[PDB]
């Protein structure tokens, strides 16, 4: 009985963005998973630039729960007394209340699409994902939430995913002012993904943007996707490199340098790129 | 408890929303196809309407009062509420003067007050639009419901006619 | 079709026998017509052309002409003499009500060829009567030739109360569903998006009451006030104002003797104001403006123009606080100039605070930054030059 | 057919959009007042209630209607419980 009640309290507090109220309730659900879940999906997708490091800390430093052991019933009572408007929400009826609770959980699971939530990792990841559904261009939104991240609170997987997906997509968005969703970007087949990555790379009237996107976006993606060989197979070829223009020549040399620097342990990839370059220059 | 003008605004707005829900319930009541098998319901609608106009006078009044209060709170600020002379256009709040050396806390307090009052003036623009929409809604529903009662009386008199006798010896 | 064609001979009989008749009789005629139209709405349902069709447009024009004539007539009847002033508004409303009551059944009809005439009645009567009454009450003198300034205030506020009394009625009319339908039709009749009918009469009322009489009121109040601030301005004892050391009463709990009269005057005036019916916004504006000008007078003609001692500032602040109390904030308010004066008097209180005597050094003075000082009184609304003026007045012995 | 509403989740979504509206308005007046062009109203300020006015009003109205339907359900349950007692 108390579980669904504190559950709906979590609902209403998250909906009203009451950090003060949701803080106490944080340790009251009995399973951190469901708490974090409702905390993620129901929370205002646009709540604040950060204003939420507190829940990160409630995830990080929970070792000595020496807070005021106010009885859950007291918590409910003082909460309803503080806010009469949600007394009707909490001082609910019979199983109809549980019906509301179950349909809310089903809505939560549906909006989640079968995403179990174990720790802050997928919490923040899925949060970034779902908020980018309306965020035009701000992959840096939750940066602060991971920039001051404590030790061993984020997996190197997440770090490399940011550095090799989030930072690259952010940089290219800022480069061409596009609204490429994170989901559609990782969704994006590498074929068209490279197609668009190498789209105006020849218009670049300078050596920074040429030797930048590759450094921070393309090469990190190839390393993360092991796409060193498939990329050079698909783009580092005579068709993409007609060598008609000095700009094409400079860009070709630059990419050769770049992925040559990248490919230093894959003998097959080095042979593939060498065949590629010698065929390119034999042909052009 | 000094009741801030914004507190009066929110209480009056909450009452106004109560009344909107009520009158919308009345409209959807008359949108139910109910026969006397309505008059004091109409009367209650007029009373609630005059309530809407009393409260809307109070609302715009306390709104102007809050505007004046804001103007006299901060010296550097010059705000002017220009009532839109056209329905399709929102009202206007031209902040004419503001000196950027004001205290940051007081700055943000003025920010929040401006935030609330802009929300209020726009919600009130949409509220006047909505009450115009709902009174046009009620009158359109009157034109459609008198006509539907016409058609219902025509259909009842028609089936009564038809069951009486229409030369059924053929 | 059946009911239309059976009304047709009725229409023929009546039209052949109603086109020439007394207009006053035409009133009861058309009322009985629309009553029978009610009847044929509810009792014997018919929803086509009514008997109204008989009345030719010329007859409608003659009728509305007689109507506008009777309107102007009754208006001049209720507006011909000065003593009609204090009740006219009400009667005026009544007349409008009567007019509204008189046209309400006529307004009840739904015939298209007459919606024009409803427009005409809205303009040449309602717009017309409102505009004419606005002009009258704007340019009217029900007051005796010989008069006092307080009476000018009184007639202005009675004017304003008439303005608000007619303005709320105008707004009710605006909310009237008949006029609403008028506005909707006329907006769909031509290329317009008019939000009301008058849209200027109401604006003229607001502009007059918020600027014209407002400013004249505050000007007259300021004038009579300076008139009452004559000798209080001449008070010179502020320098050598030795405390009447009374152990049982706070320092100078009674104000200056030369100012109590002004206090009683203002009390009377603002009392008449509060007892008069004003849209609260205007009252707040004028009260804050009076507060404003008295702050200006006190800070200029008193503060900067005289030397003060410990008890002098206390007495002066007490006087100012009494004067402001005359102008009580309604429920919740601050004031820029009030906080400014408060900051000022706090600064003045620096002479007798022998704790932070460190800032009276000429080199921290010449420094120009006073963040430490500004975090001693929580001053928020002062520039730096006036701080220098204050410390100069202090150093120059103007504050004993 | 008893009209089942569960105005709870709709209230939740309305509060969601409401806080969204509120922060959008906050940032908008922030850019406007903090607008360094004291003589030009920003298109963000205008565009807030050129784009979200109807959404804000409908969401707020839905919130209040949902809360009032819920609190009517609540006083109904209260009356039914007290009469049941």
């Amino acid at each position: 009985m108390l579980e669904e009640q504190l559950y709906l309290l979590a609902c209403i507090f998250a909906s009203r963005a009451d950090t003060r109220n949701i803080k106490k309730l944080s340790t009251r659900l009995g399973s951190q998973s469901k708490y974090l879940e409702i905390l993620c999906v129901l929370w205002p997708e646009l709540d604040d630039p950060k204003n939420l490091l507190f829940l990160r800390e409630l995830e990080e430093e929970v070792q000595s729960p020496e807070g005021e052991e106010t009885t859950d019933e007291d918590v409910i009572v003082e909460l309803l007394e503080s806010d009469s408007s949600l007394i009707p929400l909490i001082e609910s009826d019979t199983t109809t209340r549980s019906n509301r609770y179950h349909e809310l959980q089903e809505f939560i699971s549906k909006k989640l699409n079968n995403k179990t939530l174990e720790n802050f990792e997928e919490w923040l990841r899925e949060r970034i994902l779902i908020c980018n559904e309306m965020i035009p261009e701000t992959p840096l939104l939750y940066s602060v939430l991971w920039e001051t991240a404590k030790s061993k609170v984020l997996s190197t997987k997440f770090i490399g995913w940011v550095e090799g997906v989030l930072k690259p997509l952010d940089h290219l968005n800022k480069r061409l002012h596009l609204i490429f969703k994170i989901n559609e970007w990782e969704k994006m087949p590498d074929s068209e993904l490279f197609k668009i990555i190498f789209d105006g790379v020849e218009d670049m009237q300078g050596y920074i943007g040429i030797a930048d996107v590759i450094e921070d976006e393309l090469a990190p993606t190839l390393s993360y996707g092991k796409k060193w060989e498939t990329f050079i197979t698909e783009f580092f070829n005579k068709q993409q490199f007609s060598l008609k223009s000095d700009t094409n020549y400079q860009l070709f040399i630059k990419l050769y340098y770049s992925l040559e620097k990248g490919v230093k342990d894959n003998s097959e990839a080095s042979r593939k790129l060498q065949s590629n370059v010698v065929d390119i220059l034999f042909h052009n | 408890m000094v009741v801030t003008f914004l507190q009066d605004l929110e209480v009056l707005q909450d009452a106004l929303l109560n009344n909107l829900q009520k009158l919308s319930a009345i409209s959807r009541r008359k949108e139910s196809g109910e026969s006397k098998h309505d008059e004091e319901e109409e009367i209650e609608f007029e009373d609630l309407v005059n309530i809407i106009e009393s409260k809307v006078s109070d609302f715009e009044s306390v709104l102007k009062c809050s505007i004046v209060e804001m103007t006299y709170k901060y010296p550097e600020l010059k705000l002017q509420w220009e009532k839109s002379p056209r329905y399709d256009q929102c009202d206007k709040l031209h902040i004419v003067k503001l000196d950027k050396q004001m205290n940051e806390d007081i700055y943000a307090q003025l920010v929040e007050e401006l935030d609330f009052v802009l929300q209020f003036v726009d919600w009130f623009y949409c509220y006047r639009l909505k009450v115009k929409e709902i009174l046009r809604q009620h009158h359109k529903r009157d034109l459609a419901w008198n006509d539907e009662k016409r058609d219902r009386a025509i259909k009842f008199h028609a089936v009564d006619y038809d069951k009486l006798h229409q030369g059924t010896s053929s | 079709q059946f009911i239309n064609y059976v009304l047709q001979p009725i229409r023929d009989k009546v039209r052949s026998t109603l086109f020439q008749n007394d207009l006053k009789t035409l009133i009861v005629l058309i009322s009985q017509i629309l009553a029978t139209d009610k009847n044929l709405l509810n009792s014997f349902h018919y929803h086509g052309l009514g008997l109204v069709s008989l009345i030719s447009d010329e007859v409608w024009e003659k009728w509305i002409n007689y109507e506008v004539e009777m309107a102007n007539r009754q208006f001049i009847n209720i507006t011909k003499n000065p003593e009609d002033f204090p009740k006219s508004s009400q009667n005026f409303v009544k007349l409008i009500n009567k007019i509204y009551d008189y046209l309400e059944p006529f307004y009840d009809l739904d015939f298209d060829l007459l919606v024009r005439y409803k427009l005409m009645t809205c303009s040449l009567i309602f717009m017309n009567l409102t505009s004419s009454y606005l002009d009258y009450i704007l340019t009217v003198d029900s007051l005796n030739e010989t008069r006092t300034k307080e009476q000018e205030l009184y007639q202005t506020m009675a004017k304003l109360q008439h303005v608000n009394f007619v303005y709320r009625k105008i707004k009710s009319l605006s909310s009237n569903f008949i006029f609403i339908q008028l506005t909707d039709i006329v907006n769909s009749t031509e290329s317009k998006k008019y939000n009301s009918l008058f849209q200027n009469v109401e604006n003229d009322y607001e502009k007059a009451m918020s600027t014209d009489m407002q400013n004249s009121i505050v000007h007259r109040i300021q004038k009579l006030l300076k008139e009452t601030l004559r000798n209080y301005f001449k008070i010179s004892t502020w320098s050598t104002l030795e405390m009447s050391v009374d152990e049982n009463i706070g320092p100078s709990s009674v104000p200056s003797a030369e100012l109590v009269n002004s206090i009683n005057v203002l009390r009377r005036l603002i009392n008449k104001l509060d007892s008069m019916d004003i849209p609260l916004a205007i009252s707040l504006k004028v009260k804050n403006e009076l507060l404003n000008v008295i702050v200006n007078y006190f800070t200029e003609s008193i503060l900067k123009l005289n030397k003060f001692n410990q008890n002098g500032l206390n007495q002066f602040l007490h006087d100012f606080k009494s004067l402001s109390s005359i102008l009580s904030l309604p429920s919740h308010a601050t004031n820029y100039k009030c906080m400014s004066l408060h900051e000022l008097v706090k600064i003045l209180k620096l002479k007798y605070d022998p704790n932070n005597q460190q800032f009276l050094n000429p080199e921290y003075i010449k420094t120009g930054n006073f963040t430490s000082l500004k975090e001693a009184y929580s001053i928020k609304y002062l520039k730096d030059t006036k701080i220098q003026d204050a410390l100069y007045r202090i150093i120059y012995g103007n504050i004993l | 057919a008893e009209t089942s509403n569960d105005p709870f989740l709709s209230y939740v979504l309305s509060s969601k959009q409401l806080t969204n509206l509120n922060r959008l308005r906050r940032k908008a007046v922030t850019k406007q007042l903090g607008s360094s062009d004291d003589n030009k109203v920003s298109e963000e300020f205008l565009r807030y209630q050129h784009t979200y006015q109807r959404e804000a009003f409908e969401y707020l109205q839905t919130k209040h209607d949902a809360h009032k339907i819920m609190e009517s359900q609540y006083e109904q349950y209260q009356s039914s419980s007290k009469t049941r007692r």
